[PDB]
RNA sequence: CAAUAGGAGCUUAC
């Protein structure tokens, strides 16, 4: 839906580096090279961000009904 | 006396249990209730 | 033209109006995008026919 | 229902008479029900679904029935083939090994 | 020309769901009964 | 007797040799880091207005979810053992969010740097959200599209991570020790050689590798400790370090209480 | 309704495995262990209980 | 639908045999298979006759009989309950009255709360239905 | 187990399980016991 | 101090 604010198997905080990870994207970087960047050295903290799908851009699309 | 909203033109209004229920400025059919007054508390767990 | 009867329409058909109406009007409509139809509506219930 | 109490434990299908037996209670928290895991040979059951079902005595003459004919320990040795039904088991057996 | 590769198989089998998606048998089912069964049924 | 050298040292994470410790000791001390270090976190929130597209249980959530700074928490009480009724500011910081969004173009995103501290046990430096640098965006926490508002009003108080996650002041404690396995403490799986088949430890090179004519030794117990603190902004590594030691020190200390005072 | 029928004074969930439980206990949840109940005659052995 | 987790194959302490498993408590905690949970509960008015009809109404315990053991100071003076208020098992969530055919001539027909769930409102619905008469659906929110 | 049922009793054989179990289960958590994809290969010159 | 029935369909564990 939206980044999660930590990583679920460790706790390091991830939530503020998925806007930092998007503009690594998209200047050409891989992603490996993006989450080494970002100082993402464990697997687990690495697939928190790889894996994250921004659902929230879908759900934002549909008008406030106030 | 309690407030409504539109479903279709997301217009604020009230009505007063004898009426129809419809909308003013549009005219639409569907209408969802305000969200209440009081506070609400989450644990943030 | 006598009326007949009406007959319930497969939702995402060419006879649906939302066979037109590309991806912004479906949003204003509170379609979502992923939808692919395929089923009816009969009383605000969605039915699919099995074959 | 308080520690102790016996209650008769059952799963289907009952095919045999060690199939439903009568527990000890402890209770606990998290909705599930305890099994010790050398019982679930006889239930035929394991911990990916299942269910179990409960009866509680409602007197005294059930619950001295329950506790000495249907006891857990009184139904390790079968009569369908004059061996033990209930063993060590799925992960005791390999670390004893 | 050279050798068709997996890739290419796959870049076949997304036009074919870019054609047709998961559920056009209903829609064309669907589709042909408004079309023409209706009419066929009327004029039996 | 115990030893400590130090191997990397910033803010966020320390890295550092212990020796001359029992495993016992080094262990407790990693447990303690992660679950028992006290710290600041959300625990509770007041939803005003929320018409944005996210659950109020779900940003909630992630509010209790964002570090804060939480340095001079250990002078302060927990919510349970203060007289006061329904928050006071002794006990508690109240934070508060306030985001709109105007226009029909564009999303406006919601960050943990919005985050206003209002009240706290002054002059205190806890309760605001960490940030890791000046220019420092923050967490986002949603998003936000025409006439969409958020107004809450958090509540910060003092917890540790056993009750919650959220409290935890540790992202992962690397740890390890005898990289050359010299105890015999593992039985390494191999299919036709275990020396080629498993990679070296990072500190393979800060102990010399058997000998081919070494016998075993039963006399050796471990006494090296490499082992990798990092944290998430909410206390800084010696903090947590020197904090968890100290907790330790005060459960110890608790325990004697009880024994002595049980005469 | 006469070979088998419903009875009271009986529940139903998901079974979990315990190493740590002898063989003739069962872990009973505890809104269950509420919700079901045994009747006790008074005596003078259980009266402060 | 899923979510990667790391995961461990080993006889780790016995409470993962015969397809048990362990979980980590701290993942759980920090959102690890957190899901939202929706129920929607549905009523309408109905027409017995012709000046016979059903009523969304909060029903007064003077004029009404047979009232349900749930509490109904949670609904307004529409007979509907608010969106954003805290509801648990038993609660009433639409309030409606059924006429007794020929004071105190009323009998209650209001919708419950299931026992078991708990949760809180989300969305209120109110329109007409096919043949006019009101039409109300109540979307609760609760979080598994 | 059967011949512990014979000779002392049921409540002792019931014992007996966990007695074992407690045992057993305390050591391999301090052993361990995993298993992996390598458990199920073979050296090349089992496949030829 | 009182919460219908009958059917069909989809599922759970053997
Ligand atoms: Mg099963
Ligand atoms: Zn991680
Ligand atoms: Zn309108
Ligand atoms: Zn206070």
């Amino acid at each position: 839906m939206i980044i999660p604010v930590r990583c679920f198997s460790c706790g390091k905080v991830v939530g503020d580096k998925w806007d930092a990870y998007l503009r690594l994207l998209e200047e050409g970087k891989q992603e490996g090279d993006a989450l080494d960047e970002l100082k993402l050295k464990r697997y687990c903290c690495r697939r928190m961000v790889l894996t994250h799908v921004d659902l929230i851009e879908k759900f934002l699309r549909y008008n406030p009904l106030e | 006396g309690v407030k409504y909203t539109c479903g279709a033109c997301a217009h604020n209004f009230s009505l007063n249990k004898s009426d129809p229920v419809r909308c003013k400025e549009c005219g639409h059919r569907v209408i969802y209730k305000a969200r209440t007054k009081r506070m609400i508390q989450f644990d943030a767990r | 033209k006598v009326h007949i009867g009406k007959v319930p329409i497969m939702l995402r058909s060419k006879f649906c109006s939302l066979r037109t109406l590309d991806e912004v009007d479906l949003y204003k409509m509170k379609e979502c995008p992923y939808d692919m139809g395929g089923y009816f509506v009969i009383n605000g219930s969605e039915k699919v026919l099995i074959a | 229902l308080m520690d102790d109490d016996p209650v008769l434990f059952n799963r289907q299908p009952s095919l045999h008479k060690m199939s439903m037996m009568a527990h000890r209670v402890k209770v606990m928290p998290y909705s599930t029900f305890r099994l010790n895991l050398s019982v679930t040979s006889p239930y035929n059951a394991d911990f990916d679904g299942d269910e179990m079902n409960l009866h509680v005595p409602q007197s005294e003459e059930t619950r001295a029935e329950l506790s000495q004919l249907c006891a857990v320990p009184l139904q390790i040795v079968s009569p369908q083939s004059n061996k033990p039904v209930m063993g060590i088991v799925q992960d005791t057996l390999c670390g004893v090994r | 020309d050279d050798t068709i590769t997996t890739e290419d198989c796959w870049t076949v089998i997304s036009a074919f769901f870019e054609e047709k998606g998961l559920v056009s048998q209903q829609l064309d089912s669907f589709d042909e009964f408004m079309e023409t069964s209706i009419q066929d049924l009327v004029w039996e | 007797e115990p030893k400590v050298n130090i191997i990397n040292a910033q803010d966020d994470e320390v890295e550092l040799m212990l020796s001359d410790v029992n495993l016992s000791l080094a262990n407790s001390l990693r447990r303690t880091m992660l679950a028992e270090v006290p710290t600041l976190a959300i625990d509770l929130v007041e939803i005003k207005m929320n018409t944005s597209v996210l659950a109020d249980e779900f940003i909630s959530h992630r509010l209790g979810l964002i570090p804060l700074v939480s340095e001079d928490v250990e002078e302060m009480k927990y919510s349970r053992d203060c007289t006061c009724e329904d928050y006071c500011d002794e006990c508690s910081v109240v934070l508060e969010l306030s985001a709109r969004h105007e226009g029909e173009e564009g999303t406006t995103d919601v960050y943990s740097s919005s985050l206003i501290k209002v009240s706290g046990p002054g002059n205190l430096n806890v309760g605001e959200p960490v940030r890791r640098d000046d220019y420092d965006q923050g967490i986002l926490l949603c998003k936000l599209r025409n006439h969409q508002e958020l107004n809450i009003r958090c509540i910060a108080k003092k917890g540790i991570a056993k009750e919650h996650a959220k409290w935890s002041p540790c992202s992962a404690i690397a740890f390890e020790y005898d990289p050359h396995n010299k105890l015999k403490h593992t039985d390494f799986w191999f299919e036709v050689d275990a020396k080629k088949e498993w990679p070296d430890s990072k500190y393979a090179t800060w102990e010399e590798p058997p000998k081919p004519g070494e016998v075993f030794d039963y006399k050796a117990k471990p006494n090296r400790f490499y082992m990798t603190v990092e944290t998430t902004g909410s206390l800084k590594a010696n903090q947590v370090f020197s904090r968890g030691i100290k907790t330790l020190q005060e459960k110890l200390a608790n325990v004697l209480f009880e024994l002595e005072n049980s005469r | 309704n006469l070979m088998g029928k419903r009875v009271d004074f009986s529940a139903r969930t998901v079974i979990s495995g315990d190493p740590n439980l002898e063989l003739d206990q069962v872990g009973v949840p505890i809104s269950i262990a509420k919700t079901l109940s045994y009747p006790e005659t008074v005596t003078q052995y259980n009266i402060h209980r | 639908a899923g979510q990667n987790a790391i995961v461990a194959i080993a006889c780790y302490s016995g409470y993962n045999q015969e397809d048990s498993m362990i979980m980590n408590q701290s993942s759980i905690d920090r959102g690890l298979f957190r899901s939202l949970f929706f129920r929607s509960y549905m009523d309408q008015e109905k027409r017995f006759g012709i000046s016979i009809v059903e009523e969304f109404e909060k029903p007064t315990r003077a004029t009404t009989l047979r009232l349900k053991h749930g509490t109904y100071e949670k609904l307004d003076e529409d007979g509907l309950i608010a969106p954003g208020v805290r509801v648990s098992g038993d609660d009433i969530i639409i309030g409606k009255t059924t006429p007794i055919p020929p004071y105190h001539t009323k009998r209650d027909a209001s919708t419950p709360l299931r026992s078991t769930e708990n949760g809180i409102v989300d969305q209120v619905l109110l329109t007409t239905n096919q043949e006019g008469l009101k039409f109300v659906k109540v979307r609760m929110r609760t979080t598994k | 187990i059967h011949t512990v049922m014979r000779e002392k009793g049921p409540k002792i054989c019931a014992e007996l399980f966990g007695n074992i179990q407690k045992v057993v289960n305390y050591w391999l958590l301090h052993n361990g016991f995993s298993i992996g994809i390598g458990d199920a290969i073979a050296d090349a010159s089992t496949m030829k």
